[PDB]
């Protein structure tokens, strides 16, 4: 009755900014130290679509878990640690199941990884 | 539960209708309970409904006679109701129509109305038309009046008047003296293919406006002389309500060279004003005959002339051409190229099954004595094609008035619709007509 | 957007975002009642194009590079002292989507397309077919680079023994003409479609005229797939649809044919779920068409005649 209502689509509901500009960068720089790069094994690099309102962080290692990524997901950001979502590469849309697969398997190499809220 | 689809009619009974006996199960309905139909531009009309197992459940089979009485074509739909109301009426106002009793002078009763509802108790509705066959031509009768109103059964005690000057027929009533689908015997599977190839494009034009599909244009029909390929054209536009427009190939030949191009397009003009149409080009062999039938430069600049024509039609116009040829090999193959006339209809000599139905088709208005067995005479007519067997009955019919009539009866003014009633064509004269 | 039978063209009028923004599941979606219009440099994704062309690549291809520096880099040709193609004949069945293929190649290298047909030119009495012919190279020329494309050329210049008089062969003598005299900094290739050689005068084939020839036959079970795909792209199929399977029962038909063979399938479809359930009107409901499907049986119809 004076405006301005967002609308109540079916959509699962959204996790904003929890994180304190200040807080953003040690949650990254948790993700960017927190895991194994050994040098002596050949790249990969991924980028993630979050839907935190169009959010990407890329980065990694040579054969990791696409579990590894969801690892790296929740390290990068708290609010989603509780959130439930799945993974995906777009335009075939394949959502990425069997979270242990490794990005070898799962064709996932350099390629982009969409987030998505359940 | 009642909308029903309007298919053709089976038993050519006017009063009647079929349905599938599941459907009366469903409808609560019985073999003789009169149903009350329900059509367009809030009409309706009063039937005996019977049984049919080759009639589709979904779909309601009537003559042209109740199909007009409703303002429906075949293929809208109705509405069917039980009618256990209709009483056994007293008295029934008929007047004839015309252009239906232009000629025949006398008693239409004795001749027409009485052998009609005789021991029949055919229910009718005030505002009907219906038709009775005799007398060597059908007369068309409208009910102006049942006392008890709207509608009543004539039962033998019901007292039918005609008093007075036949009316005139109101625009939107088409005659029943038109071509239409129960003229045209032993083509089923062509007649059917015909059907649902302009079904859509002719039945539901704004379709083809939102859609992407391209509807038929040209549809060619094969056979030799008298098959009914102009007979199929014409019931096919009258029968779906469609405009039609003729084109006679030697018509058009006899122009002198640019009048004869000027009068395609003219033709083509005036059946795009008029869409849905259909254009029937008849003889088209005699248009266009091309790649060894001459290029005598008026000739070819005629066939040209009905290329582009077909070319330029675009399916915004809702119109279907429609040719006749004798075989294939008469037309110029350019005119088969697609986009012109891309559909083709095969249409050549009927059978047993077909001669027999043609020859029942012109025999509906003559008095056939019992000794006529038109099953003998459609097995020895072989060869023959409709225009045949539709000659033969014509000669047979003169014989019998030429025996009968013209001499006994040397005395002029017997226009007499009585006389005509009480002449009939015996088996000898269609044995006659065949030693011709 | 395809379907119900058709492709719709919408104009992205404004993202929230600003200049660009990801359609997200989340992102709301305005399109207020309004169609607005087509400005000029904005082109219809329904004009026809190379992906309308399915069954020709070989002959797609060596066309494209005819045509490619004349109608592209026409300036070159005017500091050079080569010369490019002017005439090509392209020959093959009816149907066979010469037509189809000029009109696309016209329109994907942005040159002026002007149309001459056979039975129109042999409509007119002889003085006036001449006169549209000049016309249309005179046209051609004004808006170069052009291509002028004759349809059933076959129908105007049939072989040395088809001549059937003063005006018949007065014509073909045009014709001849007017590809002698156009010259290359005009930048206008003529394509021409005929059956086969032996159809057009053996004239038209002089060096300086229809000296290049593209045979585009009929499809093999491959390219009438190619085909049966594109003319199936508006519509939605039951999943029990089996083009490949289609073309394989499909031997000997062309373009054309396949083109008509889903109409019918699509009207057999119609036909079906429109006939009966009411969805019949003086217009038509966009969900209605949309929700219709075409199943393998309205193939196996289509077939059937
Ligand atoms: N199938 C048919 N059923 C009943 N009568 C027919 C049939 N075919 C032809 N006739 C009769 O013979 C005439 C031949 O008509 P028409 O259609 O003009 O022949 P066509 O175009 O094949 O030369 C018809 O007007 C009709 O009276
Ligand atoms: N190779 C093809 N690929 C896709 N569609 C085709 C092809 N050939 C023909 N068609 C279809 O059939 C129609 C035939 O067109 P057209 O080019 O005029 O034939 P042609 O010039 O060979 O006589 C086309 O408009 C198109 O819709």
């Amino acid at each position: 009755f004076t405006g301005e209502g967002q609308k109540l689509g079916s959509t699962a509901p959204q996790v904003l900014n929890t994180s304190s500009p200040a807080q953003q960068a040690e949650n990254e720089a948790k993700a960017s130290s927190s895991i194994l790069i050994n040098e002596a094994e050949p790249t990969t690099n991924i980028q993630i679509r979050l839907a935190d309102g169009g959010r990407l962080v890329q980065k990694f290692n040579h054969s990791h878990r696409i579990s590894d990524i969801r690892l790296f997901i929740v390290d990068a950001r708290p609010a989603m640690a509780a959130t439930s979502f799945v993974l995906m590469t777009t335009f075939p849309n394949k959502e990425l199941a069997d979270e242990n697969q490794t990005l070898k398997e799962a064709n996932l190499l350099n390629a982009v990884i969409v987030q998505r809220l359940t | 539960p009642n909308r029903l689809i309007v298919d053709e009619a089976i038993n050519e009974d006017n009063s009647v209708v079929s349905l599938s006996q599941p459907k009366m199960d469903e409808l609560q309905l019985f073999r003789g309970d009169t149903v009350l139909l329900k059509g367009k531009k809030r009409r309706e009309a009063v039937c005996i409904v019977l049984s049919d197992d080759t009639c589709s459940d979904e779909k309601i089979r009537m003559n042209r006679v109740v199909r007009n009485n409703l303002r429906v074509r075949l293929g809208d739909v109705i509405s069917i109701q039980p009618c256990p109301d209709v009483k056994y009426g007293k008295r029934i106002h008929v007047l004839p129509i015309d252009d239906t009793v232009e000629g025949i002078t006398g008693n239409l009763f004795e001749v027409y109305l009485k052998p009609y509802f005789l021991e029949a108790y055919r229910p009718i509705r005030k505002g009907d038309i219906f038709l009775v066959r005799g007398g060597m031509r059908a007369v068309e009768f409208k009910v102006v009046e049942t006392d008890p109103s709207p509608y009543c059964i004539v039962a033998p005690d019901t007292v039918i008047h005609c008093e007075g000057e036949p009316i005139k027929r109101e625009d939107e009533e088409e005659s029943l003296n038109e071509v239409g689908y129960d003229d045209v015997g032993g083509c089923r599977k062509q007649l059917a293919q015909i059907k649902e190839m302009v079904e859509l494009p002719l039945r539901h034009p704004a379709l083809f406006k939102a859609i992407g599909v391209k509807p038929p244009r040209g549809i060619l029909l094969y056979g030799p002389p008298g098959t009914g390929k102009t007979l199929i054209a014409r019931a096919v536009a009258n029968e779906t309500g469609a405009f039609f427009f003729l084109i006679n190939g030697p018509e058009i030949m006899s122009k002198l060279a640019g009048e004869s191009e000027s009068n395609l397009r003219k033709a083509f003009e005036e059946a795009e004003k008029n869409a849905p149409a259909i254009i029937f080009i008849d003889e088209l062999d005699a248009i266009a005959p091309k790649r060894e039938k001459t290029h005598g430069e008026v000739e070819r600049r005629i066939v040209s002339q009905l290329l582009t024509l077909m070319d330029g039609l675009k399916q915004r116009a809702h119109v279907i051409v429609m040719a006749a040829t004798n075989r294939p090999n008469s037309i110029d193959p350019a005119l088969r190229r697609f986009g012109r006339f891309d559909r083709e209809v095969d249409i050549g000599i009927p059978d047993a099954t077909g001669r027999l139905e043609i020859l029942q088709i012109h025999t509906k208005n003559m008095k056939l004595a019992d000794d006529v067995d038109l099953e003998q005479v459609a097995n020895e007519t072989h060869g023959h094609v409709g225009a045949d067997l539709a000659a033969l009955c014509s000669e047979a019919a003169l014989q019998a008035i030429r025996k009968k009539m013209d001499l006994i009866d040397l005395e002029d003014e017997t226009i007499d619709a009585e006389v005509m009633n009480s002449l009939a064509v015996t088996m000898d004269d269609f044995r006659w007509a065949l030693s011709q």
